[PDB]
DNA sequence: CACACACTCTCCAATTCTCTAA
DNA sequence: TTAGAGAATTGGAGAGTGTGTTTTTTTTTTTTT
């Protein structure tokens, strides 16, 4: 199995030209100066560019992409001898150099649902994101025996459905020679790769209207065995091929279908000057991201700041002792109907990197926290991680959060106090990082919030649980016709609004794979509110300041913590929303790191400390 | 690639003649004196060490790493084929196989690897850095790697057979078969000549006595948590280890195994299933695990159990009374230990207590009470389902067994953990079922215990079961019920604020203007004082007696009756000891007595 | 069971109503010689994504006509006598409003909820029982006979291979449509509860045994209540 | 003890008997093969010998899985176990929960892959053959001639009932009536019960406890269990898969188990 | 797939039948 | 009267063919909460 022939005319046509392509010395010496950098960087796979393979010459690159894998042998046999011409020595190190590829591959642009059988042996770019991944294992490509009574070496090399070859191969593993006798195998001598398979899903949005996401397995080996994890939403490019199986004599016709891929992109998270002259030529920075950041909800200023500072992060603290302090910030927005909690927490999940959503009855302890299944290739029983262990170092937002149930929410009380999840399911007893901050969204019991009560009855949630949270904002739908006046010019505003490439009687399109390649063809105030594209790359800038603490913005926090101690003292019971504790002088530090954060000032100033303990005032004294 | 005939003598060149320098720069041929000691069978185990190798070829190391299970066996050759030359002693026949083969070489005078008993071992040169197990890749498939983890299963040591003898019926003849595979074919008929010309249909019997066996033993190693990628789940790796490398590790140690990264070999219908793909082990190699004069000067100070308490947690301040009750929750009394439990708002340094206290205790755990999601307070069972095989996890209260467990939100505890933790606290031991046949779990251990209340903040006054929300018959376990209150204090909160500051800004503590002791002279300190074991003496009796009816009166007489019983007799006699143990004296005094009454009324009164 | 090839794939999804033509076969590879059967379908009848262009210019010429507003509205349940309000509230709830995406990616909703709630005898049922075939995507379902999954989406395991697997609930197989959910009152706070997200971001977001995801309910909720 | 197996009958003796003339012989056990006859002595035939199970002959053998004890276990580790082998008249000796000091043979026998292939695997298997059980946790007219006139001595009543419970201070009437609950009336025959019920009442943290596990440790044929559905025996009787085993098993309650004896109910 | 069991058939040669000499 | 050389029949060695295999989670429902 696995074993082709293939024509060796148009063979050595196809290599010769490939190695045209790559020599590219008299021209800009583009893949001169790659094939350079995949020697000097210890690399054994080259991404070609189907745009230059398309400029040099074209009717080669339409045959690669639609004949892939005669094509991709000819490249790679191509590559080998180029890498050889450059560097001898560096080119027996490896038994094969890969070529994978990128660019734009016109129709060939899929997605799992689109991904017929009329594409198979096509080279094919699936968008998608990844559900399922299995456990690396090795898989041997050429194994040495050694005969101790004959006294001499045999070499045997390998191949199956999955690894098409074009050269001779075996599928059998020997045991004996050819007098008889037992051989040895040589470990050490032999050559294994690994191998890992992935699902990738279709993206929900993109789904028809009555469908479910479909899926599509991918076989990935070699460097690119780790390259992409679960959550992820990846580009895949790679051979679409059928695995011919049979069953004792017979066959079912049947083919599962699995992309081979031969490159794996990320598409997330991606010159400084920009965000340089921003943070020195404004002035509270801070207030500007705030209030540009969700420009579709009038108001709830207060909410924006807390929720930047929960995007930018604070700084993780580990100390000699082994104690620990989080550098998440946990907001929680307890509020009447219709007062925007859930656009908030979608916002989050649109522009944040890793946010996953969540709601409370849509989900479960399993499933928030880490599940048993069975790896479909094995069989074995294995972890599969939960939504929060997927948004470590980044943001879970829980809506509907007070519909949840407690048993649920046992698992929240780890995730949030300590940053990890502990289980033992499976063969596994095991501490599962999940260093997440929480944005959650409650309504409080009796629906609407209640004037007449107390906020620890209107909350319905439990103090222990209250106290994970960092800051915990009561938002009510104040009648007053005043602010009612100028929410209701926004939002009609908003409904107002059309796109600039659609026509003024248009419906709403449902999705296709209108990303048709690998990379961003059109690639910082609006077209002064900050732009959300720029903004973007400001915070992912900003997340990684990890700005010091001050001895004067140490001693104003102390003070003001301190004050507000005292002002817990004089409130009555019904005039604070939360106590005021060492996790609040926690909290003020947080939040001065994230404004610091904001400004990139690599130091904590009293600025960021005075926002800080405003914040928490107006977040702590309400009722 | 390489003539093995030839690297078998360059390594008889290196055994023979390698030397190293030990004391007052005297020459020592380390690997000569050892072949000696195998010679004699004086040492079984035969840690080559390629650091050694390193200072006369590289090359040799290189070809070892890059192909070790090859040069593994050419060194057992090489070292089996060297012992004859350094014989110079007859050998005690100790081992019932040695008795045997004493006998089977008089026969013979009248099998390599049986008469080999020896096992030869690479330790790792430094060149080759400590990989993560998620760094062992197919491209480091036989070849030699230092792989560190966490060990969380560890197998009983089984009898691995290494050569099978037999015993022919009718000819008497002894029949040998090595077993390289992980399994093997076991023989029926004798293939002796005598037997077969003849056709005399003479069978086999295994000789258990006459075969070979070794020490064998399966662990599982898991990634170090803060090593795993973000979003990943931690890999774990099987460790097959053998003969002196067995029950070096159990379960929780941190290791670094150097050893050979090989494939699984399959039989019957997994080598027709699997195709290309294998699992795969690591061939465990080698296994490494990651005061009375000087500071009895210092204890002679009188301040040394104000020094004691004040070390045991300085973080804190007006706490003295609570932290000298939990230097007797480590000490314990005589046999014999002492629960705790603390009463306070959510948000408080509370839970301080217990990391101190979990931190400072040699075996300890630090769990909550809140339905954990993983092995909880009790054992669980793991199905192990790449094989099947049932195994039985600890949890907080076998963990923590012959120490203390500090459980946080001691009162969310479930009926069915509260259960557990009366199991405890009446007979010291948990019961399980593992597969409905049920097996029982030691845990002697003294609980600390913290409690939030049912709703809002402390109320006093509402009745301590009414704030809790956690029955008697838990509460009356306890010796010492503490209210760890805390009240807005404008001086206090400045100084918690510029200590947590300075914590925050220079990562460690700020200068305090006092010296605690150290942590390790601290558990030095508590041992040397819980290995004493004092007794009361009884002319004391009367005292108590006193001391325990006049408390009990004033309850009477000031707080309308409120719960006593013998226990708080028993509680103060265990206290009393546990301060007699402290301060290591082996006869307990009045100043026992009257610091464990006070620090019961002191705690009622932080309660009140 | 059906067997479809080449283009009848994807030509039909559950909820359609179809005329099949095809071959009664057995499949080829409890008792003994029994066989399991299938129809090999050779062509397929929607019974009712694209309109003639006789059908395309009447709806252009119904759309012009001045009062079609009053032709709509008495074209709803017309064996009902009165409720010309509610009817023209349903034929807005029918033709729905206009679902959007704004510059910073939030969304909107389009869909029209509506709630009927009083007396007995009053002819809600009818409405329900009208718009669920009038609506061209619509399910009828009673409060009392619905649960959380069965409504939104339900995750389980498959006997043919052990994994877990989402199989859409009333929401889902009426996304782009209307539910009409009859006895409103009679559900279970609990699962009533469900359907908060479905309605308002018209999304449901699972995370259940493994399996993290967000489908898509864009569905009007078409309710009936007694008092 | 942690467990123990039905009664396996091993084969000492097979019996074969010719199913074409009726003519039997008798083979030996070879180390647990038959050597079965191939050919019938009497007549001819081949493969004739058919092997007679009930005319066979056969010995005890059962299964014993053994736990480490908890005062021999180190510290905070999972227990280790073994598995012994007895026969004949050891194997009705032992039940689960005993503690014993078991003599015996360290075997090791090798396990085959799968039930239909003789390969075994390189690891043995081991167990324990049984030479020898000794229990660890046990603990007439010379009597009765001390109980006659220990009878007739003055206030025998108050010294019975003085000697119940010595740990606890006394409770007089708590202990008389326990007393005469433990001698308890006559049963005769109509439908009366002899037997009497007591009942004590106090906070947690009273001796009521004590005298349960007392009484529980002095009476044949008592139980002690909690009314606390948490209980490590119920009281009422329940139906279970027995999980060794898979059959049903009528599992009575501790108040059927306890027809003839006092019935010890802690947190009734 | 592939490595052990389970079963049948064929050929080879060893034993017994028949005829002859010691 | 014994037994030995040549021919025919029966025992069984072995060559060839065919078969079988490697606790966990979400959801419902009645009763009991
Ligand atoms: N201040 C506001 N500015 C703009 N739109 C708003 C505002 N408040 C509410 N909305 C709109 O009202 C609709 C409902 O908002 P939503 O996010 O559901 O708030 P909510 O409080 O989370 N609803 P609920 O889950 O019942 O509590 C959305 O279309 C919002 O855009
Ligand atoms: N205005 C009406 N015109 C015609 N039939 C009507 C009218 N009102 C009620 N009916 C009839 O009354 C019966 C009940 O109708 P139904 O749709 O169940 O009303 P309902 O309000 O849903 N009843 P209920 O479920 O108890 O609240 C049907 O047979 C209808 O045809
Ligand atoms: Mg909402
Ligand atoms: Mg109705
Ligand atoms: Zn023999
Ligand atoms: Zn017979």
């Amino acid at each position: 199995a696995g074993t082709v022939v293939l024509d060796d005319v148009e063979l050595r046509e196809a290599q010769r030209d490939y190695l045209d392509f790559l020599d590219d010395e008299e021209d800009q010496g583009i893949y001169q100066s790659k094939v350079r950098e995949l020697i000097s960087d210890n690399q054994y796979r080259l991404i070609v560019n189907v745009n230059d393979l398309r400029r040099k010459n074209e009717k080669r690159a339409n045959r690669l992409l639609n004949n892939a894998f005669e094509e991709l042998v000819a490249f790679q046999r191509a590559l080998k001898d180029f890498v050889a011409s450059i560097d001898a020595t560096y080119a027996k190190q490896y038994e094969e150099f890969y070529v994978g590829l990128e660019g734009s591959f016109g129709s060939k642009h899929v997605s799992p649902r689109t991904l017929t059988s009329c594409f198979l042996s096509c080279v094919v770019c699936v968008e998608g994101i990844v559900t399922k991944c299995s456990l690396v294992r090795p898989k041997v490509v050429r194994s040495v025996h050694y005969c101790p009574a004959t006294k001499k070496t045999i070499e045997r090399r390998y191949s199956d459905l999955t690894t098409l070859v074009a050269f001779p191969s075996s599928s059998v593993y020997p045991t004996k020679d050819e007098e008889n006798n037992p051989l040895e195998t040589e470990y050490g001598l032999s050559v294994y790769k690994d191998h890992q398979t992935i699902t990738i899903q279709e993206m929900p949005e993109k789904a028809p209207a009555g469908q479910l996401p479909r899926s599509v397995d991918v076989i990935l080996d070699d460097d690119l065995v780790d390259k992409a994890k679960p959550g992820d939403r990846v580009q895949v490019v790679g051979t679409y091929r059928c695995l011919p199986g049979k069953k004792g004599g017979y066959t079912s016709g049947t083919f599962r279908t699995v992309l081979i891929a031969c490159n794996v992109k990320q598409m997330s998270k991606d010159i400084a000057k920009i965000k340089k002259f921003s943070k020195t030529r404004s002035k509270d920075i801070f207030d500007q991201l705030a209030k540009s950041l969700a420009p579709s909800i009038h108001g709830h200023d207060y909410v924006k700041k807390a929720i930047l500072c929960l995007l930018l992060g604070g700084v993780e603290r580990d100390l000699e002792n082994g104690s620990h302090i989080r550098g998440d910030i946990n907001i929680l927005l307890i509020g009447d109907p219709s007062v925007a909690k859930s656009q908030l927490l979608r916002y989050v999940l649109c522009t944040a990197p890793r946010a996953i959503p969540t709601t409370g009855r849509g989900s479960s302890g399993v499933g928030l926290t880490a599940a048993v299944t069975t790896d479909q290739e094995t069989g074995e029983r294995r972890l599969e991680a939960g939504a929060m262990v997927l948004a470590d170092r980044g943001v879970v937002c829980i809506d509907e959060f007070d519909k949840m149930s407690d048993m649920d929410r046992t698992a929240i009380h780890e995730v949030m106090e300590q940053g990890r999840v502990t289980i033992a399911k499976a063969g596994i007893h095991a501490r599962l990082n999940a260093r997440c901050s929480v944005l959650a969204a409650a309504n409080p019991v009796y629906g609407r919030y209640d004037q007449y009560k107390t906020p620890m009855e209107n909350i319905g949630l439990q103090d222990s649980l209250l106290s994970r949270f960092d800051l915990l904002f009561i938002m009510l739908d104040q009648m007053d016709p005043e602010q009612d006046r100028e929410i209701s010019d926004h939002v009609l505003r908003m409904h107002r609004y059309r796109a600039p490439g659609e026509q003024d009687g248009d419906a709403m399109p449902l999705g296709s794979a209108v990303d048709i390649l690998a990379t961003d063809d059109p690639n910082l105030h609006g077209t002064k509110m900050v732009s959300a594209a720029f903004m973007k790359k400001y915070i992912h800038v900003a997340k990684i300041i990890k700005p010091v603490l001050t001895q004067e913005s140490a001693t104003y926090i102390a003070e003001e913590y301190s004050r507000l101690r005292s002002q817990d003292s004089m409130s009555s019971d019904t005039a604070r929303t939360s106590p005021v504790t060492a996790r609040t002088l926690e909290t003020l530090i947080r939040l001065a790191t994230a404004h610091a954060k904001a400004r990139m000032s690599k130091t904590v100033d009293l600025q960021d400390a005075e926002e800080a303990v405003e914040l928490v005032q107006y977040a702590y004294f309400k009722k | 690639l390489k003539d093995y005939a030839l690297e078998k003598e360059k390594v008889k060149k290196f055994l023979q003649e390698f030397y190293q320098d030990d004391e007052l720069g005297k020459k020592q041929f380390k690997y000569g004196n050892q072949l000696v000691r195998l010679a004699h069978r004086e040492q079984v185990a035969l840690y080559v060490d390629l650091d050694d190798v390193a200072e006369d070829d590289p090359e040799l190391v290189d070809s070892i790493c890059e192909n070790a299970r090859r040069y593994a066996k050419l060194f057992a050759d090489a070292v089996q084929e060297l012992l004859p030359q350094y014989k110079e002693r007859e050998v005690v026949n100790k081992d019932v196989l040695d008795v045997y083969i004493e006998h089977r070489l008089m026969m013979e005078q009248r099998p390599a690897e049986l008469m080999r008993r020896f096992e030869l071992y690479f330790q790792g040169p430094s060149s080759n850095k400590p990989r993560v197990i998620r760094e062992v890749r197919a491209d480091s498939v036989g070849k030699l790697v230092t792989v560190r983890g966490i060990v969380t299963r560890v197998s009983e040591v089984k009898p691995k057979m290494v050569v099978a003898t037999y015993t022919c019926d009718q000819c008497g003849a002894e029949t040998y078969q090595p077993i390289q595979s992980p399994t093997f074919m076991p023989l029926i008929m004798c293939p002796s000549q005598e037997c077969q010309t003849n056709r005399s249909g003479g069978r086999l019997y295994l000789q258990t006595r006459g075969s070979r066996f070794i020490k064998f033993q399966e662990m599982k190693m898991q990634e170090h948590s803060d090593q795993v990628p973000v979003g990943n789940i931690p890999r774990s790796i099987t460790v097959l280890v053998e003969g002196e490398n067995t029950r070096i590790a159990q379960p929780g140690d941190h290791v670094s195994v150097t050893g050979i990264f090989l494939p699984i070999l399959r039989t019957g219908f997994r080598q027709v299933v699997q195709g290309l793909l294998s699992e795969t082990y690591l061939e465990a190699h080698r296994i490494v695990k990651m005061l009375t004069r000087e500071e009895l000067r210092q204890i002679a100070e009188e301040d040394f159990y104000e020094k004691l308490a004040a070390s045991i947690a300085p973080e804190i301040y007006g706490h003295e009374d609570v932290k000298k009750a939990l230097l007797l929750l480590l000490v314990g009394g005589v046999d014999g230990n002492i629960n705790i439990c603390l009463m306070g708002d959510p948000g408080v340094a509370k839970s301080q207590l217990l990391s101190y206290i979990d931190r400072l205790a040699p075996r300890s755990q630090y769990t909550t009470g809140r339905g954990s999601s993983g092995v909880g307070l009790t054992a669980a069972v793991l199905r192990d389902s790449v094989s099947g095989e049932l195994t039985l996890e600890g949890g907080a209260l076998v963990l923590a067994d012959q120490g203390v467990c500090c459980i946080d939100e001691f009162d969310k505890m479930a009926e069915a953990d509260r259960t557990a933790i009366h199991e405890v606290m009446e007979q010291q031991t948990i019961s399980i079922a593992k597969a409905g046949i049920l097996t029982t779990l030691n845990a002697r251990c003294s609980i600390l215990a913290a409690a939030n209340p049912a709703y809002g903040r402390y109320n006093p006054r509402r009745s301590l079961e009414q704030n809790i929300q956690l029955p008697a018959a838990l509460l009356s376990r306890f010796d010492l019920l503490w209210l760890i209150q805390d009240r807005p204090d404008r001086d206090n909160d400045l100084r918690l604020a510029q200590h947590i500051t300075y914590v925050h800004q220079h990562s460690r503590q700020p200068p305090s203007q006092f010296e605690p002791l150290d942590m390790k002279l601290m558990r030095r300190y508590i041992a040397m004082c819980r290995e004493k074991q004092p007794m009361v003496p009884e002319s004391l009796a009367d005292y108590i007696t006193a001391a325990y009816v006049e408390m009990r009166r004033e309850a009477w007489a000031s707080k309308d009756a409120t719960y006593t019983s013998a226990r708080t007799l028993l509680a103060i006699l265990r206290l009393s000891t546990a301060l007699a143990r402290l301060r290591m004296v082996d006869v307990v005094e009045k100043e026992d007595v009257n610091e464990a009454i006070r620090l019961m009324e002191m705690s009622k009164d932080s309660l009140l | 069971q059906l067997y479809c090839d080449r283009y009848l794939c994807d030509k039909v999804v559950p909820g359609n109503r179809v005329t099949i033509m095809g071959i009664y076969s057995i499949k080829k590879f409890v008792g003994v010689g029994i066989r399991s059967s299938y129809i090999r379908v050779l062509g397929i009848q929607v019974d009712t994504g694209a309109v003639s262009p006789q059908e395309e210019e009447e709806f252009r010429r119904l759309a012009a006509l001045p009062n079609v507003y009053e032709v709509i509205s008495k074209s709803i349940a017309p064996s009902i006598f009165g409720g010309t309000d509610m009817k023209k509230a349903i034929a807005c709830l029918l033709f729905g409003g206009s679902r959007k995406r704004l510059p910073d990616g939030l969304t909107r909703r389009g869909d029209i909820n509506l709630l009927m709630l009083g007396d007995p005898g009053t002819a809600k049922s009818q409405l329900l029982k009208f718009v669920e075939k009038c609506s061209p995507i619509g399910v009828y379902t009673s409060g009392k006979g619905s649960s959380a999954a069965g409504l939104t989406a339900s995750v389980m395991r498959d006997p043919s291979s052990r994994n877990f697997i989402m199989e859409g609930g009333a929401m889902v197989l009426a996304d782009g449509g209307v539910v009409c959910i009859d006895e409103f009152d009679k559900m279970r706070e609990d699962d009533r509860v469900a359907i908060h997200e479905a309605m308002e971001q018209q999304t449901i977001s699972i995370a259940k045994a493994g399996i993290t995801t967000t489908l898509n309910s864009r569905c009007s909720v078409l309710a009936a209540a007694n008092s | 003890v942690i467990r123990t197996s039905q009664l396996i009958p091993e084969m000492q003796e097979a019996f074969f008997q010719c199913q074409v003339c009726a003519h039997t012989t008798r083979v030996e056990m070879d180390r647990g093969r038959i050597a079965e006859p191939s050919v019938c002595g009497r007549c001819h035939t081949t493969h004739s010998m058919a092997l007679i199970h009930n005319r066979s002959l056969f010995s005890d053998k059962q299964m014993i899985k053994l736990q480490e004890s908890p005062e021999d276990m180190p510290a905070g580790q999972t227990p280790h176990t073994v598995i012994l082998f007895a026969h004949n008249d050891l194997v009705d000796k032992v039940q689960p929960g005993d503690r014993v000091n078991v003599t015996g043979i360290y075997r090791a026998v090798p396990i085959r892959v799968n039930p239909r292939v003789s390969n075994v695997k390189s690891v043995y298997k081991t167990h324990i053959d049984v030479i020898h059980y000794r229990k660890t946790d046990a603990k007439s007219e010379k009597r009765v001639e001390l109980l006659k006139e220990l009878s007739r001595k003055p206030d025998i009543y108050e010294r019975l009932a003085s000697a119940l419970a010595p740990s606890i201070y006394e409770h007089e009437d708590i202990k008389k009536g326990i007393l005469l609950q433990l001698f308890g009336g006559t049963r005769k025959d109509g439908k009366f019960r002899a037997e009497i019920n007591i009942l004590l009442c106090g906070d947690p943290g009273t001796s009521k406890s004590q005298l349960l596990q007392y009484v529980y440790n002095l009476v044949p044929r008592g139980q002690y269990t909690s009314g606390k559905g948490s209980s490590a025996v119920g009281l009422t009787a329940y139906v279970m898969k027995d999980p060794e085993t898979r059959q049903l098993v009528l599992q009575t309650g501790a108040l059927v188990l306890s027809d003839n004896g006092i019935c010890c109910i802690d947190e009734f």
